[PDB]
RNA sequence: GUCCUAAGGGGGGCUCAUGGAGAACAGAAAUCUCCAGUAGAACAAAAGGGUAAAAGUCCCCUUGAUUUUGAUUUUUGUGAAUACAAACCAUGAAAGUGUGGCCCCUUUAGUCCCUCGAAAUUUGAGGCUAGAGGAAGUUACCACA
RNA sequence: AGACCCUGUUGAGCUUGACUCUAGUUUGACAUUGUGAAAAGACAUAGGAGGUGUAGAAUAGGUGGGAGCUUCGGCGCCAGUG
RNA sequence: AUGGCCAGAAAGUGGUGUUGACGCAAUGUGAUUUCGCCCAGUGCUCUAUGUCAAAGUGAAGAAAUUCAACCAAGCGCG
């Protein structure tokens, strides 16, 4: 187990949706808004 | 426990149920069971059967579920009888299986029908403790209701305390004290610690004082 | 003081004896904090009395490794 | 709601403080506390109610049980499960009847009851409740288990032999698997399991989601294979989800295995043995999914032997000489398991050394349906009885269950005797 | 926590993987027939060594997968392997083959084992024999060789 | 023969839930420690009484018999409900 | 004050103390002007089950001895 290949053959596992290949690209992000909580002056 | 101790509680046990006052009935010489330094949920509930080498409830009932020629065969040898269509026109009504269980204390199915008993009759003899022990074709019925009548069974339940018959008043004394050696002896064999789980022993018949083995 | 022992400090936590002890873990440090701080102690060879090299430093090795792909 | 939280949190603790000073009572601060618990929109102090709750009934059952407290509060907690099934309210009761089974202070049948109250309810998460606290009490009983086992080349061929059958004695007598003191103390177990199917598993309008029903399934199939029960209808609606592309169905094989015993028919899993197999191991399957199956269809024969055909048999032990190690395993432990259990079925090439010689010298018996060991005479009675014709002899020289009472220490020499034939017999 | 860490011996019969040509449904693939087929199959090393009337596969009997004593090799005792010596066996018509798998503390027992040293009995202990299990830093205050 | 680096079976000062200890302190028991009352607790026994989730005529700890017991009025088995 | 903080091997021993809270003792901060929240953790401090030493108690044995409860402070809990 401390063996350290260069790629990692993904191994499948029965009951579960099949894992993305490794050259899709993910596009989704989320974003937050900074406040500055000052009042006017 | 000494055995001229056994021999002679089964004296006087007789000797009350027979001579000083009898009922009207055959009654029932029976062994009740205490436990003690044991778990009945954590631990293992312990099954077995056994065969008493003479009868303990002559008047025991055993109904006969199998195919034509074990009709047939039933009805030679003086055994009630119910076939499969007497468990289909029972269409798996709860109060009817009760109402069989209730009134047959032992069944014996034949093989080819057994594997369907549990399809016709629902849960109840699997609820009633009472799900039939196969029998083929081959096998002579007469003696097949001759170890059934002759066996008992020692299960644990929920509680620590066990009750099993063995015997009659009507039965002599040495077929008696041999039914229960072998009872005891059975029950022991099966407890993992044998003697230092056994809480109390206590002898009676269906309508008598108790004689305490233990 | 036999509670603020190290062995009865470890019962009272529940580690076992038998699992990995780093040395110098006591109630304010546990083996993380003894990974970190040891950073700020490394960087030092093991010599000989001739004041040769016989172990060499964090990251400072010597041996050359084979490089194929 | 309306008072400042530090302050709402003093108050609930001087109210504990004057129990504990025993100016007020036990049942008047419960009283007090409860509906505030269930009603309360603070999470703190939801919190810190449920805390002092359990404190209190701590307190108040570590000296002595005072059962008429614990009746009132069962009862209370009945009575707001029993008033709507809908709301949420009733996970509170759960999870107090959780911490004080885990904390041995409820030890009686009436939690069992009002958590199988819980679980026969409309609402998903005090369903999900009761179902895992009739779960996961097993890793709790494992636990007590393991503290209450903590609290009790000829040559070396014999030894192996010798540890084989301990470890099959061990099985002999063994704590059985899914068992725990509430799913045992559970009162119409038959009655419970066909509700739960019904009520959850079978409603197609039920939204539950797959988690929530496969911990109803194992709530159902622990209940049928612990108490051996007979529920038909399961087993064709395991058909449906016995699929490779079936989200979890390494879950739904599990409960699967659970659900099967010793008196359910073969004709009603043989079905789903034959569909495990087309579906699981094929020439198109994967590696994964073919040990996945195997494992499963293993698991289903351990629980009842008599499923499987025997060709379907020897077809899947011959899944051995496969180059995957997963599926090899598998195949050899269906194959070992009917090894021991049923070695007739298996190719005279595969039954091995103890197989072929029991068939041969006529021990080895076909295993049929129905069928209960009858034992006339006690195990080993025999050797004990020429154990003890040999003692006679030999002090001659210097009906043992009919005449003679069982001796402990001739049990044990009788015990003795059997370990040694049965070495023999291995040897 | 479940599961796997592999059935050996004797005798007999037959060849494997694959390719080509054919046969209703049947096609790339279901069963059948012939020809070619040095192992390209299988044998529990995935491209090592070795095996074709077999070391492979099937069938029939069997547990040499058994005790005992030495020798050799890997190198005081082991363990493993190697030829035997004695007995008991298996198989085959027999020659033969087969003695496995192609290559330091804790604790238990001892009838007829020995001591507790003034004598004896009973607990207990010791011995011997045979087993089972498993102790941190800092010094820019410094000092010495 | 300084300062600096390196080495040690290194020395020494200091620190800390490092190891083994200790002054002091705290707590319990015996003694010093006498003369009298009132209370309780824990065991030992000698007993006695009890069981509602729903449904059911009733308020079912459970187990095994058991269709007959009977104090001759009935209680039962049967049926109903579990 | 039958006290707090210290000294002393002990003592019918001593300092504060020929003293008494506007005092004694231990600390931190450091003229004047100006200048919130959290008991999370570690400390300190107050108040029936768990942990529970010695002594004492009960049982077994022929005894050595073994097994049981009971079990103060501290710890834990709050």
């Amino acid at each position: 187990k401390e063996k350290q290949k260069d790629f990692q053959k993904p191994k499948l596992k029965v009951g579960k949706p099949k894992q993305k290949p490794s050259n899709f690209t993910d596009t989704s992000f989320k974003t937050k808004s900074i406040v500055v909580n000052q009042q006017t002056l | 426990i000494t055995v001229a101790g056994v021999r002679q509680n089964v004296a006087e046990l007789l000797d009350y149920s027979n001579n000083v006052k009898k009922r009207n009935f055959l009654e029932t010489v029976e062994l009740q069971i205490g436990l003690k330094n044991y778990d009945p949920q954590r631990d293992k509930r312990f099954s077995g059967t056994v065969k008493l080498p003479t009868v303990p409830r002559p008047n025991m009932s055993i109904c006969i579920l199998g195919d034509q020629h074990d009709i047939d065969r039933a009805k030679h040898g003086g055994i009630d009888a119910m076939s499969a269509d007497d468990l289909k026109k029972l269409n798996k009504n709860k109060k009817l299986i009760k109402k069989l269980a209730r009134k047959y204390d032992a069944f014996i199915a034949s093989e080819s029908l057994i594997k369907q008993i549990p399809r016709l009759l629902g849960p109840g003899l699997s609820k009633a403790g009472k799900f039939p022990t196969p029998v083929s074709h081959s096998d002579d019925l007469s003696a097949k209701v001759n170890e059934v009548k002759s066996t008992v069974k020692f299960q644990l339940k929920k509680v620590l305390c066990m009750g099993v018959a063995v015997g009659n008043v009507g039965m002599t004394q040495e077929q008696l004290v041999a039914n229960i050696m072998l009872a005891i002896n059975y029950l022991v064999s099966l407890l993992k610690k044998g003697w230092q789980n056994v809480g109390s022993l206590t002898i009676k018949a269906t309508m008598s004082p108790p004689k305490r083995l233990y | 003081g036999t509670g603020k022992k190290e062995k009865n400090r470890l019962l009272r936590e529940g580690r076992t004896p038998g699992d990995p002890h780093v040395k110098g873990e006591n109630f304010y440090r546990s083996a993380k904090k003894i990974k970190t701080l040891n950073i700020l102690k490394e960087g030092k060879p093991i010599r000989d009395s001739k004041g040769k090299i016989v172990k060499a430093a964090s990251f400072q090795s010597k041996e050359v490794p084979k490089a194929v792909i | 709601t309306t008072l400042d939280k530090d302050l709402r949190e003093k108050v609930v603790g001087s109210l504990v403080l004057l129990r504990r000073k025993d100016v007020i009572d036990s049942v008047s601060l419960l009283t007090t506390l409860f509906p505030i618990l269930i009603s309360s929109p603070s999470k703190s102090l939801r919190t810190l109610i449920y805390t002092k709750i359990i404190s209190d009934l701590r307190e108040s059952n570590a000296k002595a049980t005072n059962h008429k407290l614990n009746r009132t509060i069962q009862t209370v907690l009945h009575n707001l499960l029993t008033s709507d099934r809908t709301s949420s309210k009733g996970l509170w009761a759960c999870r107090i009847t959780r911490e004080l089974w885990r904390r041995q202070i409820w030890t009686d049948a009436r939690p069992c009851d009002v958590m199988k109250e819980a679980c026969l309810s409309d609402n998903e998460k005090v369903v999900v409740g009761g179902c895992r606290f009739f779960l996961g009490g097993d890793k709790e009983r494992e636990e007590l288990e393991d503290e209450e086992s903590d609290e009790d080349k000829r040559q070396k061929a014999y030894e192996k032999a010798l540890e084989k059958i301990k470890k099959q004695e061990r099985k002999k007598h063994a704590p059985h698997p899914l068992n725990f003191s509430a799913l045992h103390l559970i009162n119409d177990p038959q009655g419970f399991a066909e509700k739960l199917f019904q009520k959850h598993l079978q409603n197609l309008k039920n939204k539950f989601t797959l988690e929530n029903r496969l911990l109803v399934l194992q709530l159902v199939t622990r209940l049928v294979g612990l108490h051996k029960l007979t529920v038909l209808p399961l087993y064709s609606w395991f058909v449906r989800y016995l699929t490779p592309k079936q989200l979890n169905v390494t879950t739904f094989l599990a409960c699967l295995a659970q659900a099967t015993h010793n008196l359910v028919p073969p004709d009603v899993i043989e079905p789903l043995v034959v569909k495990i197999a087309n579906e699981f191991v094929s020439e198109a399957s994967a590696a994964e999914v073919a040990a996945a199956g195997l494992n499963a269809i293993r698991e289903v024969a351990m629980r009842q032997p008599l499923c499987m055909s025997e060709t379907l048999l020897q077809d899947l032990v011959l899944y051995q000489k496969s180059k995957d190690k997963g599926v090899m395993m598998a195949a050899k432990g269906l194959q070992s398991l009917y090894r021991e259990v049923y070695p007739e079925m298996l190719q005279k090439k595969f039954r091995g050394k103890e197989a072929t010689m029991g068939l041969r010298a006529g021990e080895i018996k076909p295993l049929k349906f129905g069928e209960e060991e009858a034992a006339e005479d006690i195990e080993g009675i025999e050797l004990l009885e020429k154990y003890k014709e040999e003692q006679k002899k030999k002090k001659v020289e210097q009906k043992l269950a009919t005449t003679t009472i069982l001796t402990p220490a001739d049990l044990a020499k009788l015990k003795e005797l059997r370990q040694q034939a049965k070495l023999d017999k291995m040897l």
